[PDB]
């Protein structure tokens, strides 16, 4: 299965995600599962025209390109002509519109290439949008009615960046015949990873049930959950960062950092306007804004009362002692 | 006797049967009491 893996407007940070796999480690992904990694911007030995020539016979077919992998967003700007991202002699663009239009199955890794995430930010200086999607609007550059060859929507790995394991589980299972087991939701997202919440399997759930709040940063993070005081969004939030922690070690929420919602298509939320980072908006100092997935402000509240009220004493105390 | 007059009572059938259905859920109040308990000594909290 050969794999084309190109950037537009990245960071490479899905890359580097994508680097620290493990189960499988990304040399016994590109080698051992017959993932014939074509090129990619960080790891082709190709330079100048020999990477061209691979590039181009993947866009005009003159070589099966199985998996188009893209990572960071396509730049539009100036004036649509892409021009700010220029690649292999031609705007980003037209090579994705081109490999995409020859790929078998085209994922978008990260949110950049997903949804168009951070560079996507007003004022989006590069005209950044994503794959299939500019934010939650469905369609981003390729079109809402975008198929890749094997029928498949651009698969969105999102994240910002993806945890290494939301793509090469990806990759294993189209390796090992498993493509059929792989379904997305609505965001095109792998349903494997995405079902679940960042909150599921937070190491504060139980303070957020109590509606135990961390109040500070540092030693403060030894107890309570960081969805009151803090805009964690790990609620709100479809991903598997508490479920498979990230470099096998640990998460944002787990750490005493607020998720900020990044698997999902509006990060970053509100664009970090002020008062926004790291910060619960609240409506009258007590409501917040945004409840969880599925809830409503007012069953939200009483039963935020109820557990607030019955609270254990340990909900209230240091859990993450030293 | 006053506590015949009980133990007599516990052979009645109407007073058995009521005493037999307290005894059948003996568990919810035993429970009950244990939660007023558990609450109480969690009333500072
Ligand atoms: S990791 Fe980087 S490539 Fe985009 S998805 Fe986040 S800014
Ligand atoms: S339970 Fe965890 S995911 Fe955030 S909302 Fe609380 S720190
Ligand atoms: S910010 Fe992203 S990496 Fe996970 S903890 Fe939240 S979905």
């Amino acid at each position: 299965a050969s794999v084309l893996w190109f950037q537009g407007g990245a960071c490479s940070g899905n890359t580097m995600s994508f680097l620290n796999a493990d189960e499988p480690n990304v040399v016994d992904l590109i080698v051992d599962f017959g993932l014939d990694l074509l090129w990619h911007p960080s790891l082709g030995l190709e330079l100048g025209n020999n990477a061209q020539k691979v590039f181009w016979d993947c866009a005009k077919g003159e070589r099966p390109l199985d998996i188009f992998v893209f990572e960071g967003t396509v730049i539009e700007a100036p004036n649509g002509t892409g021009q700010m991202d220029m690649f292999a002699g031609r705007p980003m663009k037209d090579w994705v519109t081109d490999l995409a239009g020859a790929a078998q199955i085209v994922v978008a890794i990260g949110d950049c290439a997903c949804f168009g995430g951070i560079p996507a930010m007003e004022p989006n200086p590069s005209g950044s949008t994503g794959l299939q999607f500019h934010k939650r609007e469905k369609g981003g550059f390729l079109g809402p009615d975008f198929r890749s060859k094997m029928g498949l929507p651009v698969i969105n790995v999102p994240g910002c960046p993806a945890h290494p394991d939301w793509i090469t589980q990806i990759l294993v299972a189209l390796a090992t015949g498993r493509a059929g087991d792989i379904t997305l939701d609505d965001l095109h997202r792998p349903e494997t990873f995405f079902k679940t919440f960042t909150q599921t399997g937070c190491t504060r759930v139980q303070f957020f049930e109590y509606k135990q709040s961390t109040l500070s940063f540092g030693e403060g993070t030894r107890t309570g959950c960081l969805f009151y005081e803090f805009g964690c969004r790990g609620p709100m939030t479809h991903s598997p960062c508490n479920r498979i922690l990230w470099n096998r070690q640990s998460s944002k929420t787990r750490a005493g950092m607020p998720c900020l919602g990044c698997t999902e298509p509006e990060f970053p939320h509100f664009d970090l306007a002020p008062g926004t980072v790291f910060k619960t908006q609240k409506v009258s100092g007590m409501i917040p804004k945004e409840v969880p997935e599925g809830t409503d402000h007012l069953t939200y509240m009483g039963l935020a009362a109820a557990a607030r009220i019955a609270a254990p004493q340990w909900s209230k105390e240091d859990m993450f002692v030293v | 006797s006053p506590v015949d007059g009980i133990r007599r009572r516990l052979d009645d059938p109407q007073v058995a049967e009521a005493l037999n259905s307290l005894l059948d859920h003996a568990d919810l109040l035993a429970v009950l009491v244990k939660g007023l308990d558990g609450f109480v000594r969690r009333g500072d909290d």
